[PDB]
């Protein structure tokens, strides 16, 4: 239901880079939330991921909760390794 | 009854800042399926108020807004208005409209403090147009109270302003160099503007970090097109963009504001121009 | 009829260049009374069809495009089109739609040319995407015939592409010192890439020009911004905004089009990277 | 009617300095036109202005025929050192 990851993007989470993690969260159907330092907002919304602010070196969780999970946590792997942003 | 077109008042879109902004704004306009009506004002109040009229005429489901100075009046005249309005990058006092900006009198004093605690005597600051509440009213502050927490004295010579430009940036150097106390570490309002510093400070035969540590904003890519590598303010023109559009999403699609006056995070980034 | 909304399809304003252009664009369509409506396309071919459409639909007097390879099948779309339509800094060999660009396959070649002229043995050429037509087609020619045209040994191996970034530009440098027959003099496609092949010449130990000369192109600001200043071959981005958008408002008002296929003039700025 | 200069502009007269100085010519009624290395084209089109491509150093003379040339040949004057063009 979830993967926890590690970010190597001197970028970080931000710009388009974010913008298409984002994007890439709408299309399924289940619940997605990123959870950074302990703080958790819906991995679907921008202001959300934005507002947490993922600097670089930073591990990162991905939870998703639905009736796709295992489809969603999948293709966000590919979605964050696709854009270079953890590993 | 709407028109599925906000529109965006933008000062100069020539400028790596404004655009790199504009595109965080688009971006997400699109991912919300909005037209955009882009137009710049170059900083004239005169055509920042006017271009306010024409857009809002065209029927506009919303407006974007950035400004080096709001003006009190445009408060006025923004409070009037038929539609939802989000400043970006930009400030006002009395935060009766939203606005998507940067803690900045907190990252100026952040980074002044981090050159006191690399132990600097002399600290300066070059700065842009005194005139912008942005500028004299937040970034000079941090710059002085980072100091004056430390106990060292304020010198209103110290702080020297120019445009934006590369240009100006090298002549505030010059300008700070001819002080009989030199200075030995320099805090840049712009990325830019301290890309000039860099410069003409080695023009004189100096060295960064070497001689004088210098410390940028923005964070633009201007920061790694030097030698040294500037260090910089990180401050997500692009994240601004995005999120500014997003909450004036929100505020026109009726979903629920948590706040409209809103302030994403900010680091630095330390690379070499500055040990 | 009409919507006095002229629409723009642009790759990313985020870059100094595609943002001078656009503000050609908008102080024009602005002089004449049109609002733009901008929208970026990323240079995704099939985004770039769809944005044409969304934009065609929402009725718009014209359409300025701009793009790094206008497709043999764009050209079949953009005259089925029902407005007029001329393209900026872009360009596609059948000349059925108006376009306002630079002579490139000349100043590629008045550039090169300009360094033979100065004695030069090895000249090396640093371009982005090969895919592009303006590239391959006419920038890469140029260099090779002001070579040809002189007797010299048209090497496929000095000339080694990159996408348009700064740190591309630095890559180059090295794979081109990497030949046993090193270059005295490097030509690069675009100012960014030209910054980077300067540093990444410099941190080699080798010196501009002392060692290999360089030449960039556009004139953008980062032109000035370095140390040595770049010397560029002029190219008027605000210039061919202007007159793009200019042009269009003569195909749509309906004045007397002298020609719809132009090219303004250009030059070289000779700075420091090359004595 | 006419006045010549000599143009000490770095940028010669092109981008928004340029629209300026056409823009401050369609204000007037009178005829203007700008002449470089003898070629002639209306001062008060963009197209014709920015045809002709003036670098730096380049002397270049203001024309102006109509009910008002000397109030025309005047502003000029000023929209040219209010812009840093000529001298
Ligand atoms: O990074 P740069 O090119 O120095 O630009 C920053 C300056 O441009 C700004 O947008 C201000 O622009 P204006 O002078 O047009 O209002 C700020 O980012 C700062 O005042
Ligand atoms: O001066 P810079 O920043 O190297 O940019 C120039 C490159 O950008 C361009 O617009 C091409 O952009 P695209 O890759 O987005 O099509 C050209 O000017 C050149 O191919």
């Amino acid at each position: 239901a979830q993967k926890t990851f590690t970010v190597t993007a001197d970028s970080g989470i931000h710009a388009r880079p974010a913008t298409t993690l984002v994007q890439a969260a709408s299309k399924f159907d289940s619940d997605i939330n990123l959870e950074f330092n302990g703080k958790t907002v819906n991995l679907k919304s921008i202001m959300g991921v934005m507002s947490l602010g993922i600097q670089k070196g930073a591990t990162i969780t991905i939870s998703a909760e639905g009736s796709d999970e295992a489809d969603a946590l999948a293709a966000l792997e590919d979605t964050m390794s696709k854009e270079g942003l953890g590993e | 009854k709407k028109t599925t077109t906000v529109g965006v008042i933008i000062p100069d879109i020539s400028n790596i800042f404004y655009a790199e902004l504009a595109r965080g704004i688009e971006d997400i306009a699109t991912m919300y399926k909005y037209n955009i009506i882009l137009s710049n004002s170059d900083q004239n109040q005169d055509k920042e108020l006017h271009l306010l009229n024409n857009m809002l005429g065209k029927q506009v489901d919303g407006i974007i807004f950035m400004s080096g100075n709001v003006t009190e009046e445009h408060v006025e005249e923004l409070k009037k208005s038929p539609v939802p309005v989000v400043l970006a990058a930009s400030i006002e006092s009395t935060n009766q409209i939203p606005s998507v900006t940067i803690d900045y009198e907190q990252a100026a004093f952040d980074a002044v403090q981090s050159l006191i605690d690399s132990g600097h005597k002399n600290i300066a600051f070059v700065s842009g147009t005194l005139e912008e509440p942005i500028n004299h009213a937040k970034k000079v502050k941090g710059y002085k109270r980072a100091l004056t927490e430390s106990g060292l004295p304020v010198r209103d010579s110290y702080i020297v302003e120019g445009d934006y430009t590369y240009d100006s940036g090298i002549e505030a150097v010059e300008k700070l160099l001819e002080e009989d106390e030199k200075p030995t570490a320099i805090f840049v309002g712009t990325d830019e503007m301290a890309l000039g510093v860099i410069h003409g400070a080695q023009d004189r035969g100096l060295n960064v970090p070497n001689d004088l540590e210098i410390i940028g904003f923005d964070n633009t890519r201007l920061s790694t097109m030097v030698r040294p590598q500037l260090t910089s303010v990180v401050q997500p023109m692009y994240d601004i963009g995005a999120v500014a559009m997003r909450l004036l999403t929100k505020y026109m699609n009726k979903e629920t504001v948590d706040s409209s006056i809103v302030q994403l995070p900010h680091r630095i980034e330390f690379r070499q121009s500055t040990k």
